[PDB]
């Protein structure tokens, strides 16, 4: 069991111990935020058409 | 009034435990996909251990130990024996087995090949014990119930799955004398019923013929191997301090050689009981494994041995 | 989202509505003239849900009173808590609705509906953030049934993204004004399926049986039926009206209770049933609120399955023991809750109890058994409709037989739709 | 040093933020108004604690924090609370209308209107940074804001700030604490959309925290205050290395490197001991070996799973208090012989240790007792795949019937995003199983 890379300081210390070895764009986003607003606005239009009938 | 689910239809043991549970008044079965159970009697393949012990309010138990496949798959059982210290590579009761992937006689398995030419390759016990009158091979099946506390309970009644043909050294191809399973046979029940000899009779034969007992000559080594095997895997599988709990019924298959030495052939995680013993065993599983966790309104022998060294 | 606007339509609507305001004003320490004379800060902390604050720190209900005849709304003004309602919000016609849907929806009510919506707008405009609307009405008569469902359609047109609740007194021959009720109810149900997010089915059959059998009232008035309703109405609205931490709004309830949009017909329950000295243990409240005897919609919940449940325990009690008890009935009767919606029972606790009782429990269930109520009204409808009986009253107001055949069919689909998930 | 911005989305994030910053203040000796006597360089400095707080000429120490809820009631308690003066009001952002437990309402509808405001207020903090590292994002998996707005923000952060690290602190939903029925949808939908935009993600199952509070603090019915105060001690363990002088996990890139070799599998298990009651009259203080050994008990993990059945890719012990390297390695050797600590073949079978001598700080009058030494193990183990299996199974039950789906579609979302997002998770469960078996 080997205890390597030991580093010390006044507040603490650290080491490793080894037992054994071995994104879309601004356009694409703003697009399909607005595509969700289309279908939202289509449903509301369908309703207000149905309510007119 | 507790609740259970049955997700293994094929299990003849836990068909009977279901039947014994229902017929009481305090155990309603549910649909297999209901999450709100006290007891799962789960499937063999892909038992969803990750889903257990999460439903709030309910204490959840299951009839399998997760990771105990590492004792019942042959290929894993061989690796466990060669790799672990507690059962070392110098293990005096396991047949000398080897693994290469797909007296010098061997056997292969995971069609059964007994030869010198040619999964796991295992040393073949050339000179086994033979019952008289018969001149015939057998294997011993002992049923073992590990509960939620990891108490190892050995069922007193075992069974000798007998061969009925005389054994032969020169002839290997013929499977009716060498392989002593229940299905390969079906002289199917010439000497005893369905090729089975229960422990009272096998004790009497050893008393009369060999001037000893089953308890001393054979059962001491069975008790050693069972306890050796299960306590090795305990850290890997124990459900102590776990959000669900596990019991399991195991079936250990042994072979007694000519100089009264016991050998471990195979362990079975989903074992079928003998036709006579179902009622008494399955009752015992409800007593010890289920009712001990879920109380209502000894057939087993306990294998504990803390020798101080 | 804090403000709810309340509307009450017709005789039954205004009658149960009055009692709802009497009950909750008492729980908030608001006296008959509108002044606060309580004690706790918890009475005032969510008072803005149902009340506007006026000049001289008076609290006036956010309540609009609607009827096509002056009878009932005159009684409300004369009645005990009449002086609290804003007088501008009394909107009434004179000619009446004759227990006729057509009059309420198409002719007499059409004349008055715009003047009602002006007051609705007046109360909405001065809402910091309007969350939704609730309507008390009956489906058996003319005004509450016909005009009520018309106002619901108008309110949806103008406020299409707000929540629309109803407390809808479903009719029954045991407590019947007129033979035409099943017609009125069936025409209204079709409306409610489209234009409400939640509809609390108060069945008069149930309220009678509860008054008769389980309260020992031999000859029950409408007053005795309305006590049960105004208690239930206080119960479901507790978590909106009081704090807190686990606090609530209408939209989250509507979302979690309604798996499919047409299936939003709930089955209320209350415990214990009153008109007492021994307070109930938590296991009893749990047993009682889930009992068929305590249900306000006359359906046996064993004949279907719960899609969702919501339970509101009131009083100072062990929240450990509530959880334990709610988990008991779920784990002991799991066949009556759908497996395919996990964790479909939500419980809340509220420390303030109602007047009289030290601890109560209100129950809201979206069960598939509610189909039975619609099957009952669908049978009553067809007995008459198959002989076109009493249709002249409606066809005289311009209605067609086609409109009846539609509304029949829509409600028979609703019953099919509820039956679909009772088997799955 | 390099600066770090914490972002708290929804009720879960905000209220957990309050727990964290209250603790961070007590740890550094900063007070409710924001004055820090121990700070000598007034109005500036490049100390380790300045990675989380910024300074003003008046001597106030101000969090690098942004609170975001789509409804005001929760953030109002911050504005009127004990640490009201601590935050600049531009950091506390609110709407008028919540996402109603709906991923689509928070992401698509209400998200769209408020995203540009939030990113602007984040850029106000980024331009007080001489070299920004990245972001610590706090949210729920189950809320509409928490699930919905978070995924939109995490996308728009990768655009505007592409060279930075993004860490998640996620509250996996549990029936014991309050729950909506639709949270398994919200969780899967946001995990899918956030997966490529988060670098390391620390999940915390409320079921685990709840039971830890029941079992170890003897609290019958735990409040959020109880749950959050415990979660913040865990969070503080993890972030302390960024806030204090040290040599392990000194930047946000080092968490990724030490804990996340496979990038989709960026969900490490946090295990934390000891949790001890302040009401406990007589307490025998636990040693280095006892607390390290506790990091392999399931009962102390943030997510209930069985690390025995599954393999490790990375392990990190983060000690706090009276600890020395030789007591640690002694415990590590003991623990190797008793427990099934199976690593993957390609990774080394090791432990990156980090010690800070200042023992755990605790909130006055709180549930947790002061202790001489504590630890937080961070282990990228495949057993945490259990948490996905559970969530996906609930998802499959409701979605088989299209239950509640109309609510999401009604906010402009497409039903295809459900099956798309679930198919990613199906791939994620398969990515875990190859590595683990
Ligand atoms: N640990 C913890 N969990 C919380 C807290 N508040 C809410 N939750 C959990 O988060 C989920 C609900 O998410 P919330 O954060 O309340 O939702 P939100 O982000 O406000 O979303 P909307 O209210 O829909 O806008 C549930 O699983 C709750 O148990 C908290 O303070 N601490
Ligand atoms: N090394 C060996 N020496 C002698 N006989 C052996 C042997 N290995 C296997 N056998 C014999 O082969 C037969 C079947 O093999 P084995 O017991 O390994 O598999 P199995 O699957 O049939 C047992 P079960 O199904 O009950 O779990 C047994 O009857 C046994 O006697
Ligand atoms: N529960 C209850 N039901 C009522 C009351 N008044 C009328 N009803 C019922 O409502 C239906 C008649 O509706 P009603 O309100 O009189 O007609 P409207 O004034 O035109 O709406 C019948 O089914 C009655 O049984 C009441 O005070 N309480
Ligand atoms: C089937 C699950 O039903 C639920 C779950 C949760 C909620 C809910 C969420 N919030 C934020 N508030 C509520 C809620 C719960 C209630 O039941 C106790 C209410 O009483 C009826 C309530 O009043 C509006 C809100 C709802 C249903
Ligand atoms: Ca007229
Ligand atoms: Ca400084
Ligand atoms: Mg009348
Ligand atoms: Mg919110």
């Amino acid at each position: 069991m080997e205890v390597i890379e030991l580093n010390k300081c006044t507040s603490g210390q650290s080491f490793e111990v080894i037992l054994k070895p071995p994104d879309p764009s601004l356009e694409e986003i703003q697009k399909k935020l607005e595509a969700a607003e289309e279908r939202r606005k289509y449903q509301e239009a369908e309703l207000l058409k149905h309510l007119a009938e | 009034m507790y609740t259970f689910v049955v997700r293994d239809e094929n299990s003849s043991v836990y068909a009977e435990v279901s039947r014994l549970l229902l017929a009481t008044g305090q155990w309603k079965r549910l649909r297999k996909d209901n999450p709100r159970f006290n007891l799962m009697l789960g499937e063999r393949n892909r038992l969803p251990f990750g889903r257990l012990g999460h439903e709030p309010g309910l204490v959840q138990l299951v009839n399998y130990y997760r990771g105990a496949d590492k004792l019942c798959r042959k290929a894993s059982l061989v690796k466990l024996i060669k790799t672990s210290p507690e059962l070392s590579e110098s293990c005096t009761w396991f047949p000398e087995s080897y693994v290469i992937y797909p007296g010098n006689v061997w056997i292969a398995k995971s069609g059964i090949l007994i030869s010198s030419e040619a999964h796991v390759i295992q040393k073949y016990l050339e000179k086994p014990l033979l019952l008289e009158p018969g001149h015939r091979k057998f294997d011993i099946r002992s049923w073992v119930l590990v509960d939620h506390l990891y108490n190892i309970y050995l069922y007193r009644e075992g069974v000798l799955r007998t061969s009925s043909e005389p054994y032969n050294s020169a002839n290997f191809q013929d499977k009716t004398c060498h392989l002593t399973n229940h299905c390969i046979q079906k002289n199917y029940g010439r000497y005893e019923e369905g090729n089975e000899m229960f422990f009272e009779e096998f004790n009497q034969y050893l008393m009369d013929a060999l001037n000893t007992t089953l308890e001393n000559s054979i059962l001491l080594q069975i008790k050693h191997i069972i306890r050796s095997c299960l306590m090795c895997i305990e850290p890997a599988i124990s459900t102590k301090h776990l959000h669900y709990q596990s019991f399991q019924l195991f079936g250990f298959d042994f072979m007694v050689d000519e100089e009264l030495k016991v050998w471990l052939i195979e362990v079975n995680g989903a074992p079928a009981c003998a036709q006579k013993l179902y009622a008494e065993l399955c009752q015992g599983i409800v007593d010890v494994a289920i009712s001990s966790v879920f109380p209502l309104a000894s057939i087993f022998i306990k294998l504990h041995h803390h020798h101080h060294h | 989202m804090r403000e709810i606007v309340h509307i009450q339509a017709g005789q039954c609507g205004n009658q149960i509505g009055a009692k709802f305001w009497e009950v909750i004003s008492d729980e908030h320490g608001i006296d008959p003239t509108g002044s606060y004379h309580g004690d706790s800060d918890l009475q005032l902390e969510r008072i803005n849900v149902y009340y506007n604050e006026a000049t001289g720190n008076k609290y006036v209900p956010r309540a609009i009173l609607v009827d096509l005849e002056p009878g009932t709304m005159d009684s409300v003004r004369s009645g005990p808590f009449g002086q609290i309602f804003r007088p501008d919000n009394f909107v009434f016609g004179q000619s009446g609705a004759g227990n006729n849907w057509a009059k309420g929806h198409y002719t007499e009510g059409a004349e008055l509906v715009d003047s009602v919506l002006d007051v609705v707008r007046k109360e909405s405009e001065s809402c910091d953030c309007l969350q939704g609307f609730q309507l008390t009405h009956s489906l058996g008569g003319g005004t509450g049934s016909g005009m009520g469902t018309l106002l619901i359609s108008k309110i949806r047109e103008e406020y299409p993204d707000r929540i629309m609740n109803t407390f809808s007194v479903v009719p029954s021959p045991k407590v019947s004004d007129t033979v035409v009720e099943p017609y009125n109810a069936t025409l209204s149900v079709h409306q409610l399926v489209e234009n409400t997010d939640e509809t609390y089915c108060i069945d008069n059959e149930a309220l009678y049986d509860i008054c008769f059998r389980t309260l020992k009232l031999t000859t029950p008035t409408y007053g005795d039926l309305n006590h049960l309703v105004s208690a239930t109405m206080s119960g479901v609205t507790t978590c909106l009206r009081f704090p807190g931490q686990l606090n609530a709004d209408l939209r989250k309830l509507a979302v979690n209770m309604v798996p499919f949009p047409r299936l939003h017909f709930f089955m209320p329950g209350f415990a214990p049933l009153t008109s007492q000295y021994r307070a109930l243990t938590v296991p009893e409240l749990t047993q009682q609120m889930f009992d068929a005897k305590n249900m306000m919609a006359a359906c046996d919940p064993r004949h279907g399955r719960y899609l969702t449940v919501a339970a509101v325990f009131r009083g100072r009690m062990s929240m450990k023991e509530v959880d334990e008890q709610m988990l008991n009935v779920q784990n002991k009767n799991s066949s009556y809750f759908v497996e395919w919606i996990p964790n479909n029972v939500k419980t809340a606790v509220c420390d303030i109890p109602p007047r009289g009782l030290k601890m109560s429990a209100t129950f809201i269930g979206n069960s598939t058994a509610i189909q039975e109520l619609f099957k009952r009204i669908s049978e009553q409808f067809t007995a008459m409709f198959r002989r076109k009986a009493f249709l002249h009253w409606y066809t005289g107001e311009g209605m067609d037989e086609m409109e009846f055949t539609e509304a029949e069919s829509n409600m028979n689909d609703l019953v099919s739709e509820y039956q679909q998930y009772q088997d799955a | 040093m390099r600066e770090c911005i914490s972002i708290h989305v929804g009720q879960a994030g905000v209220q957990i933020g309050n727990a964290c910053w209250e603790l961070y203040c007590l740890e550094h000796g900063i007070q409710p108004d924001g004055q820090m006597p121990s700070d000598k360089t007034i109005g500036g400095g490049d100390d380790s604690f300045n990675t989380f707080f910024s300074e003003t000429g008046a001597g106030k120490h101000v969090p690098r924090a942004v609170f975001v809820d789509l409804e005001p009631t929760v953030i109002d308690e911050v504005r009127t609370g004990t640490y009201r003066q601590l935050f600049h009001p531009e950091q506390l952002i609110t709407g008028k209308e919540d996402a109603a437990n709906n991923y689509a309402r928070g992401h698509y509808t209400i998200g769209k209107e408020i995203i540009d405001l939030v990113l602007d207020r984040i850029r106000k903090l980024a331009d007080q940074c001489t070299g920004l590292q990245g972001f610590l994002v706090f949210h729920s998996f189950g809320g509409g804001t928490g699930s919905g707005f978070t995924s939109l923000l995490m996308e728009r952060l990768s655009v505007d700030y592409g060279k930075k690290s993004k860490l998640e602190f996620s509250i996996y939903p549990a029936p014991q604490v309050s729950t909506a029925v639709v949270e398994p949808y919200n969780s899967i939908l946001t995990t899918h959309t956030t997966l490529e935009h988060s670098d390391c993600a620390f999940m915390v199952d409320n079921e685990a925290i709840y039971d830890i509070c029941r079992r170890n603090l003897d609290i019958e019915r735990p409040t959020y205050t109880n749950l959050n105060r415990l979660i913040s001690q865990i969070v503080s363990s993890i972030t302390a290395s960024l806030r204090f002088d040290g040599a392990l996990n000194v930047d946000l890139t080092e968490f990724q490197t030490n804990l996340v070799p496979y990038p989709r599998i960026h969900f490490p298990l946090a295990t934390y001991a000891p949790v001890i009651s302040a009401e406990k009259a007589y307490h025998e203080q636990l040693s280095v070996a006892e607390i390290t050994n506790a990091c392999f008990e399931p009962a102390n993990q943030m997510v209930k799973c069985d690390p025995r059945h599954g393999k490790y890719m990375a392990c990190c012990l983060l000690y706090r208090g009276d600890v020395v390297p030789k007591d640690v390695n002694a415990a590590i050797a003991t623990i190797k012989t008793k427990r099934s600590i199976q690593f993957v073949d390609w990774c080394p079978t090791g432990f990156k240790v980090g010690i800070n001598y200042q023992p755990p700080t605790v909130v006055p009058g709180g549930d947790l007792a002061k202790v001489q030494r504590a630890v937080c193990m961070l282990s990228n183990t495949t057993a945490i795949a259990e948490a996905w299996a559970r969530l996906d199974h609930k998802f499959d039950l409701m979605y088989a019937k299209r239950a509640f789906v109309h609510w999401y579609v009604g906010e402009g979302m497409e039903e295809g995003e459900f099956s798309e997002a679930r198919e990613d998770m199906a791939a994620l469960e398969k990515d875990y199983e190859e590595v683990g078996v």
